[PDB]
């Protein structure tokens, strides 16, 4: 179940109470942990199995008691078994094991003396970002335009990696200073002000860097978007199963009862499904793509649904056709859309030559039909030569 | 099919021993009846899980042993003991049930270093799931060194009191009925190597011509311990050798194969060929695998040797050419566990087989024939039993055929090589006295 | 005559098998990393760096397409 | 010719004119007179390679 890390002096976790009692209206079972109340080290595993399966981590300083609660190696270690984790950064706030674990998912959020400035005068007094910055769906979908508060912020520069899912943007008129004469830290909208992150085991992670954006005197803004947004961060809010992934011949027979051959007949199907927290729904979608592949893909087939289920929605090819080309093709199906979760179906098999029996006929084809009568011919000649020779008289 | 009453348990023992990478119990019952008609049968209760693994069950009586009827039947499922000398209905009686299983455990650190201490993981009952009602009811876990529980209770009660090297606690009184209320978890340090096979097939060849009898057996090995992690390297083992002794540890290096008494042409293959690591001494067959056996690795091997017929084979009393044969139903290292047997014994071509009987129940039975060298005819009687779970060191038992051979086909051996040759040479006749010459 | 301190480490593959003459050396393609990032980064990051050291700089990475 | 390699791919494939946008405000001025004008776009009519950065 979930964990809490905090500490006091810097952000309290009562300026909180609204999310985390949400998370008590679910079946979370939260499991506080308080810096500078505790100095007991997280048994985060007893021997080799995990017992947290979250992590939520609110603003602090990482100068001993970070590093003694949570390390960054046995950070990474719980990231790799589906461990999700929720964690913040702010100016006033940047810790360091959270930003050398962030470094090693390529999220590179400002240090300690930058701080994001966005002038115009959004509310002139904090800033604020407005809903046309959300870059990806499946995390939220704004219906109407509404504005984000951020307080004081620090932006990210990203390293262009599949896995990281972006979620929102600098403002594109923003900039990073310090009290210090250093360089700036990030440009206008090059700058994430939130990042997912989607591990290849499908454990999540969701960077956000603002203390003033989750705080309790905070509904009027950014309510559902928080609230959604840590439905994303667990999976709960778009995750995807993959149920049956069989080919077989178009006719209805299967690989096992007569193996696949050159220049054959063959059918497709994959079902997907999703998960908005309760129910197992059918995953309407465009953009799967079947792959018939050797070292080189032979066929990128995009897949109508043409099929349902209570649960599950299906997806054809249609009939398509083997190549001539001999050898052990592998047929695959890579669903992988940043943002919701990735699958992988692929199943190895040999497809053959013609046998030779399996060819055409020489009666069938129209060109031997001259040397089939003229073997015919010199058959019925030859045996009337031997009775024609044997029955004379010399 | 849950019993009714008549009995109630006075006293209860129950020692599980854990040091031989097979669970064995040692249960201790005294026994009062009841006002009733007077009833005579007994029902020892399993699990679902512990009932499917499960090869030896038995019953004594304390005060001089002989034995008694212990039959295993075929969701709590029960196994029912039949007493000679039915019981007068107030009257207290003593009995023994010891039982041998299938699990060990899980290695609760699956991945450790091949000179490191492995532990692992029993899941079990504390209070004793018995069909009656108890009223006292000690528990004693013998075995190895250092037991530990896991997820220990609240209640200072029901609580492991350290013995040396021992493990004693138990609910002591006032136990209802059937009791799944806590299912216990341990973990304890185990030295053994944990062999166990999963598929023996063993066969054997009466020979009346040779007067031999000719064992072959095919194990399929495992080593269900705990596996190794930062894979397998041959530097850290070479130097685990080269530094002392080779105390105890988890993989397998030689195997000794208790073999029967005379055995004389021994030999060990892989399947890839035969595997020259192996020393025949006299009644005991060491064998060194090509690798050596980690946690959870596979290897599956050929032994064979040669007896005599004449200490294994009997003439009957009444007739003559009627043979009876007590096998050997299990040769093998000394701590294995086998998952399948299947013990084919082959009878000579014309062997007819009137009486079977075995003192393990097995789980199949039948008869068919294969062809061997020079089985013109139909072939060799292969008579099949096959037995599901069954220890080395526990099941000590000999399958009697009793069959007849009588000299009318023992005879006819020489007699159908000798038909064969003969009509191969009145065809070369035919192919000689044939005249084509156009 | 070779040293250990030739020899480079291997960070992309790991051994299974070796026998007993040492001849024939078996070795596995152990699987790409879960958060993407190169294997010799991760054979770097679990040992020999930095001494307790660190440098915070901005990074030089380009942009994000 | 040294920008990044990542924008002349997506210019390359899209013709679409890159923009070039001039930013001079401040915070001590007011705003509604701070400098977000959009002041030139660019072209391009060059040829690309394979294994983009997609
Ligand atoms: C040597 O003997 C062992 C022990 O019987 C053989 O191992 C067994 O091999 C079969 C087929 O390789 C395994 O069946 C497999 O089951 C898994 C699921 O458990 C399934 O995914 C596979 O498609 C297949 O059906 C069986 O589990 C395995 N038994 C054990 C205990 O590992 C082995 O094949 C023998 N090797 C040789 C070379 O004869
Ligand atoms: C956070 O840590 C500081 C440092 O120890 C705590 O300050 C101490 O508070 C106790 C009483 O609560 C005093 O007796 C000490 O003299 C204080 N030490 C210093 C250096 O100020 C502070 O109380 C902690 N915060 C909480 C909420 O417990
Ligand atoms: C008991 O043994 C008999 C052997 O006679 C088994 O019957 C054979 O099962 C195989 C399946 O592998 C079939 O191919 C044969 O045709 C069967 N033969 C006969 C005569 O039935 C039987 O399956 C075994 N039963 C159990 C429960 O183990
Ligand atoms: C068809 O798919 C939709 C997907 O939402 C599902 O709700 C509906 O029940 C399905 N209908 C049938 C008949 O399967």
């Amino acid at each position: 179940r979930t964990l809490v890390l905090y500490d006091q002096s810097t952000e309290p976790l009562e300026e909180y109470s609204v999310y985390l009692k949400d998370l008590e209206q679910r079946n979370y079972k939260l499991e506080y942990l308080d810096i500078n109340s505790t100095s007991t080290t997280v048994d985060l595993y007893d021997k080799e199995q995990r017992l947290f399966d979250n992590i939520i981590v609110f603003p602090t300083k990482g100068g001993k008691n970070l590093a003694r609660q949570i390390p960054v190696k046995q950070l990474i270690k719980f990231f790799e078994n589906e461990g999700n984790i929720l964690c913040m950064s702010s100016p006033g706030a940047v810790p360091n094991t959270i930003r050398l674990f962030l470094n090693e998912l390529g999220i590179y959020p400002s240090p300690k003396g930058h701080v994001i400035r966005d002038y115009f005068s959004p509310s002139s007094e904090e800033l604020v970002v407005s809903s046309n910055h959300l870059l990806n769906k499946y995390v939220y979908n704004a219906r109407k335009s509404e504005d984000f508060v951020f307080g004081e912020s620090s932006a990210a520069l990203l390293e262009n990696r599949e896995q990281i899912v972006p979620i929102l943007n600098a403002p594109r008129t923003s900039f990073t200073e310090s009290k210090g004469k250093c360089n700036s830290w990030t440009s206008g909208s090059q700058g994430f002000l939130v990042v997912g992150f989607q591990n290849l085991n499908n454990a999540r992670l969701v960077w956000i860097g603002s203390s003033d954006f989750l705080k309790n005197k905070n509904q009027d803004s950014n309510q559902e978007f928080a609230k959604e947004l840590l439905k994303w961060t667990f999976n709960e809010k778009s995750v995807i199963k993959s149920v049956h992934a069989v080919h077989s011949h178009a006719d209805g027979t299967s690989y096992d009862e007569e193996p696949y051959k050159i220049k054959d007949k063959v059918i497709y199907s994959v079902g997907f499904s999703e998960w908005n927290g309760e129910e197992w729904l059918p995953h309407i979608a465009d953009d799967i793509q079947f792959e018939l592949r050797q070292v080189d893909p032979y066929y990128r087939l995009t897949l109508s649904p043409s099929g349902n289920d209570s649960e599950t929605q299906y997806y054809t090819t249609g009939e398509f056709i083997l190549p001539d080309r001999h050898g052990v093709f592998t047929f695959l199906t890579d669903y992988r859309k940043i943002g919701l979760s990735f699958t992988t179906d692929k199943d190895v098999k040999a497809i053959r030559h013609l046998a030779n029996d399996e060819y055409p006929r020489s009666w069938e084809i129209s060109n031997s039909w001259v040397y089939i009568s003229a073997i015919c011919g010199v058959i019925v000649a030859w045996i009337f030569f031997v009775v024609s020779f044997v029955t004379t008289s010399s | 099919y849950e019993p009714p009453a008549t009995w109630e348990n006075v006293d209860y023992k129950r020692t599980i021993d854990v040091s031989n990478a097979y669970i064995s119990e040692t249960i201790e019952i005294t026994i009062k009846n009841i006002a009733s008609e007077p009833a005579t049968e007994y029902f020892t209760a399993f699990e679902s899980g512990i009932f499917s693994k499960v090869s030896f069950f038995s019953a004594y009586f304390t005060n001089e042993a002989t034995f008694l009827n212990s039959q295993l039947l075929a969701e709590i499922r029960y196994g029912i003991i039949q007493f000679p000398n039915a019981i007068s209905p107030q009257e207290e009686v003593s009995l023994v049930i010891k039982s041998f299983y299938n699990t060990v455990g899980i290695p609760y650190p699956e991945h450790v270093g091949m000179s490191e201490e492995q532990h692992l993981l029993w899941e079990t009952n504390r209070l004793p799931l018995s069909a009656y009602d108890t009223k006292k009811a000690s528990f004693t876990l013998i075995g190895s060194s250092s037991f530990e529980e896991y997820h220990p209770p609240n209640d200072e009660s029901l609580l492991g009191k350290a013995n040396g090297n021992s493990f004693e606690f138990g609910p002591w009184e006032d136990i209802p009925r059937f009791s799944s209320n806590e299912t216990l978890a341990i973990v304890y340090s185990h030295n053994a190597p944990l062999n166990q096979v999963v598929n023996l097939r063993r066969d054997i060849w009466l020979s009346h011509w040779a007067s031999t009898i000719q064992f072959e057996e095919y194990y399929e090995l495992t080593n269900k311990a705990a596996k190794l992690s930062k894979g397998f390297s041959r530097l850290e083992l070479m130097k685990q050798i080269q530094t002392q002794n080779m105390r105890q540890t988890h993989f397998v290096t030689v195997l000794d194969m208790l073999l029967p008494e005379g055995a004389t042409d021994h030999y060990f293959t892989d399947l890839v060929g035969l595997v020259s690591t192996s020393h025949a001494e006299r009644d005991h067959f060491f064998i060194r695998p090509r690798f050596p056996i980690f946690g959870g690795w596979n290897y599956n091997f050929t032994v064979g040797w040669t007896n005599k017929l004449s200490d294994f084979l009997h003439v009957s009393s009444g007739s003559d050419e009627k043979f009876v044969a007590s096998i050997p139903i299990l040769n093998g290292p000394p701590d294995t566990v086998y998952d399948n047997v299947e013990l084919s014994v082959f009878l000579p071509e014309g062997a007819e087989i009137f009486d079977i009987d075995s003192p393990v129940p097995f789980t199949n039975v039948s008869i068919e024939t294969q062809k061997s060298y020079f089985d013109l005819n139909k072939g060799h009687v292969k008579l099949t039993f096959s037995y599901r779970n069954l220890i080395s060191q526990v099941a000590n038992g000999q399958v009697l055929i009793k069959y007849d051979y009588p000299k009318s086909s023992f005879f006819k051996k020489p007699l159908s090589i000798a038909c064969y040759i003969f009509t191969a040479l009145m065809g070369v006749f035919v192919l000689k006295t044939l005249n084509m010459n156009v | 005559m070779i040293t250990p301190l030739d020899v480079p480490p291997l960070d992309y593959f790991d051994e299974v098998f070796t026998s007993e003459n040492w001849m024939v050396r078996i070795y596995q393609l152990k699987k790409d990393d879960a958060q993407g990032r190169t294997l010799r980064d991760v054979g770097e990051l679990t040992r020999s760096s930095t001494k307790t050291r660190r440098s915070i700089k901005r990074p030089e990475l380009g942009l994000r397409v | 010719a040294k920008l990044d390699a990542a924008l002349l791919q997506e210019a390359s494939r899209s013709p679409e004119p890159i923009k070039a946008t001039l930013i001079l405000a401040s915070s001590t001025a007011k705003p509604k007179e701070n400098l977000f004008r959009e002041i030139l776009q660019l072209n391009l009519n060059f040829d690309v390679d394979h294994s983009d950065s997609d």
